[PDB]
C-alpha cells in the first residue's frame, strides 16, 4: 500500500493500459472457475456450470467491471486505502458475510490475469509491486471483520 | 490433479512447456523472493541477485521435480517421497510458502503461455500444484 | 492420521470421547456460530438458539460421521464419500469453515477431557480433523 | 478490538485467573508440537525432539511466559492494539520474518489451553469474546507485513 516513489509511478502507468471490463470479467470469471465454493455468492447470475458459460456470462462481466473499477479507486488512493473501502468493507462483512481469505484469493487471480495480458512487461519487479497493493486492498476491505 | 478430465488437461498443458520447465522454474522463484520477501529466509547461502547462478540452477531441479510428477500423477506420494523429507523434516518449510510459489508459478506460465492458459487448464494446474504441495508438507502427519 | 502413532492417538482418543460424540458435536457447532459469526449463513433453516433441538440433533450426525472416520482411517476417501458431495458439490461450503470447525471441536474436547487431551493426543487429533476436512472438500480436486 | 461492556468485563475477570507462566509454556509448547514447522524459529532452545521434552524445556516455558505477558498488555489495552504492539510487529516481520498466519495459529492454541484450564467456565459465550481478542492481537502484529 505504501510503495515507493518509483513503484507508484510504475503502478499508475500499467493501470493506464488496464482495460476494466476485459480484466474484470476474466478475473471474476477465473475466480468462479478455479474456486467454485465462491459461486455460492453469485447464484443470481444464472448459469455458472462450466467454464465457457461463466466467462460469456453478462452478469459476470458487468460485475467484473465494478470490482476492477473499485480497484482503480484504491490504486489511485494508496494512502487512504482503508477508508476508500469502509463503504465496501461493511457490505461484505455485514450484508454479505464473505470470508476475508476470499479477498486475498481474488486479488491473486487478478495478478495472473494482468500477467496473461501484459506478458513480459509484467516483470517480476512489477508483480512484486502489485502484490503489496493487492494485499492492503484485501485487508482494509476486511477492516470491519475482526 | 485427481480425476480424468483433470489429469488429461494437465499433461497436454505441461507438454506445451516441454523445454522451458526449469527456465520457468527459476522465474517463478524470482517472482517469489521479490514479491513475497519472507521466503528469502530459507535461502541465505543462495545468491538471490537477479539472474543469479544458483537460482537458475535450482529453478531447474524444481522444474524437473514438477515434470517427474505429471508422469506419476497416480502416485504423487511415491514419486515425491524424498522431497517430503527434505522440506518437512529437514528444512521445515512453513506450508504457506507452497501456496506463494504455486501462485508465482501460475503467473509465470500465464506470462509465457497466454493462449494456452485458459481457465479450465488454469483450474487443473491448481489441482496439480495443491496436491503437489500436500505431499511435501505431509511429514506433518 | 496417516501414521501409526496418530491412528493410535486418534482411536485411542475418541475411545475417551465415547458416547459424548453427539454432545460435543453440538457444543462445537455452538462454539462455532458464536465465535465465528460468518458460519451462521449455511444454516438459515436452523434455530441457532442455545439448546435448540436442531443444533443438538445435527451435532449428533456430526458426532456420528466422526465415529465412522475413526473406524476407517485406512479409507477416509471411500467412507466419507457422499459427505464430500454434499459439502463441496451441493452446499458448496467454504474450505476455511472447516479449519474453524476443527478448532471449535478441539476446544470442546479440551473442556471435557483436560487430562486426556495431552499435547501428544492434541497433535494427532489435528492431523485427523485435517485428514477429514480434506476428504470433504476434495470435489475441488 | 471493539467488544462491549458485558464482554470486556468478562474477559478481564477471567484473565485474573490466568497463570502467564503455566499457560504461556503449554501454549508455546503446544505450538511446536502441533505445528512442527514453528521449530525453525527456536533452534536456540536446544532439544525440541519429542513432545515430553519440549514441554519440560526451560526456554519454552520462559519465552511462553513472555508471550502471555504480552497478551496481558493487549487484554488491558483493547483500544491501542496497533500501538501496544507496533514495536513487536517490526520485530517479527523484519529481524525474524515470521508469517502473519503463524500469529493466528498461536492464538488458537492459546484459546484451547484456556479451554483445557477453565473448562465449563470457558463458556461458548466467553470463547466468543476470546476469539476476538486473539482476532485483534494476531492482527496488531502483522500491521506492517504486506
Ligand atoms: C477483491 C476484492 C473485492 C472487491 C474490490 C470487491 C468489490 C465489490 C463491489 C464494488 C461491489 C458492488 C457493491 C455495490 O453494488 O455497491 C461488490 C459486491 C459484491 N461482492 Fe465483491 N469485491 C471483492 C471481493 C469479493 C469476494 C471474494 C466475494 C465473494 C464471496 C464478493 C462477493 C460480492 C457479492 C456477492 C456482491 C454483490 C453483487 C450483487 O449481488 O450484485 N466480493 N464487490
Ligand atoms: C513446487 C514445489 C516445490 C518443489 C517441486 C520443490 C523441489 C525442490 C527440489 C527438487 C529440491 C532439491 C534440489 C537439490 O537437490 O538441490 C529442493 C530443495 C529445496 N527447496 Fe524446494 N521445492 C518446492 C517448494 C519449496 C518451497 C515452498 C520452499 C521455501 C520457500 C523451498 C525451499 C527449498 C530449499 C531451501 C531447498 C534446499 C536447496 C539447497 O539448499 O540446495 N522449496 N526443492
Ligand atoms: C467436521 C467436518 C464436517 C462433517 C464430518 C460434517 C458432517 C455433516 C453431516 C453428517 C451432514 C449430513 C447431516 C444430515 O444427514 O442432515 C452434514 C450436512 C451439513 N453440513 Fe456439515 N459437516 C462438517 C463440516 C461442516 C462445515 C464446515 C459446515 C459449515 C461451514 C457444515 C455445514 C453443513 C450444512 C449446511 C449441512 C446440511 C444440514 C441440513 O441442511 O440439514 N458442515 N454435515
Ligand atoms: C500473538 C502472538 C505472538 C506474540 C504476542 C509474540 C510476542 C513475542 C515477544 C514478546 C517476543 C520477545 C520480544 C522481546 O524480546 O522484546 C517474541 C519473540 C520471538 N517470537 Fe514471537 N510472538 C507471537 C507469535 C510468534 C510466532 C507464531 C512465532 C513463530 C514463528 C514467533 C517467533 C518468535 C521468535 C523467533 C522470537 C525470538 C525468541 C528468541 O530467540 O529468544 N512469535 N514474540
Amino acid at each position: 500500500v505504501q510503495l515507493s516513489g518509483e513503484e507508484k509511478a510504475a503502478v499508475l502507468a500499467l493501470w493506464d493500459k488496464v482495460n476494466e471490463e476485459e480484466v474484470g470479467g476474466e478475473a471474476l470469471g477465473r475466480l468462479l472457475v478455479v474456486y467454485p465454493w465462491t459461486q455460492r455468492f453469485f447464484d443470481s447470475f444464472g448459469d455458472l456450470s462450466n467454464p465457457g458459460a461463466v466467462m460469456g456470462n453478462p452478469k459476470v462481466k458487468a460485475h467484473g467491471k465494478k470490482v476492477l473499477h473499485s480497484f482503480g479507486e484504491g490504486v489511485h488512493h494508496l494512502d487512504n486505502l482503508k477508508g476508500t473501502f469502509a463503504a465496501l468493507s461493511e457490505l461484505h462483512c455485514d450484508k454479505l458475510h464473505v470470508d476475508p481469505e476470499n479477498f486475498r484469493l481474488l486479488g491473486n487471480v487478478l495478478v495472473v490475469v494482468l500477467a496473461r495480458h501484459f506478458g513480459k512487461d509484467f516483470t517480476p519487479e512489477l508483480q512484486a509491486s502489485y502484490q503489496k497493493v493487492v494485499a492492503g486492498v484485501a485487508n482494509a476491505l476486511a477492516h470491519k471483520y475482526h | 490433479v485427481l480425476s480424468a478430465a483433470d489429469k488429461t488437461n494437465v499433461k497436454a498443458a505441461w507438454s506445451k512447456v516441454g523445454g522451458h520447465a526449469g527456465e520457468y522454474g527459476a522465474e517463478a522463484l524470482e517472482r517469489m523472493f521479490l514479491g513475497f520477501p519472507t521466503t528469502k529466509t530459507y535461502f541465505p547461502h543462495f545468491d538471490l541477485s537477479h539472474g543469479s547462478a544458483q537460482v537458475k540452477a535450482h529453478g531447474k531441479k524444481v522444474g524437473d521435480a514438477l515434470t517427474l510428477a505429471v508422469g506419476h500423477l497416480d502416485d504423487l506420494p511415491g514419486a515425491l517421497s524424498d522431497l517430503s523429507n527434505l522440506h518437512a523434516h529437514k528444512l521445515r518449510v512453513d506450508p504457506v510458502n507452497f501456496k506463494l510459489l504455486s501462485h508465482c508459478l501460475l503467473s509465470t506460465l500465464a506470462v509465457h503461455l497466454p493462449n494456452d492458459f485458459t481457465p479450465a487448464v488454469h483450474a487443473s494446474l491448481d489441482k496439480f500444484l495443491s496436491s503437489v504441495s500436500t505431499v511435501l508438507t505431509s511429514k506433518y502427519r
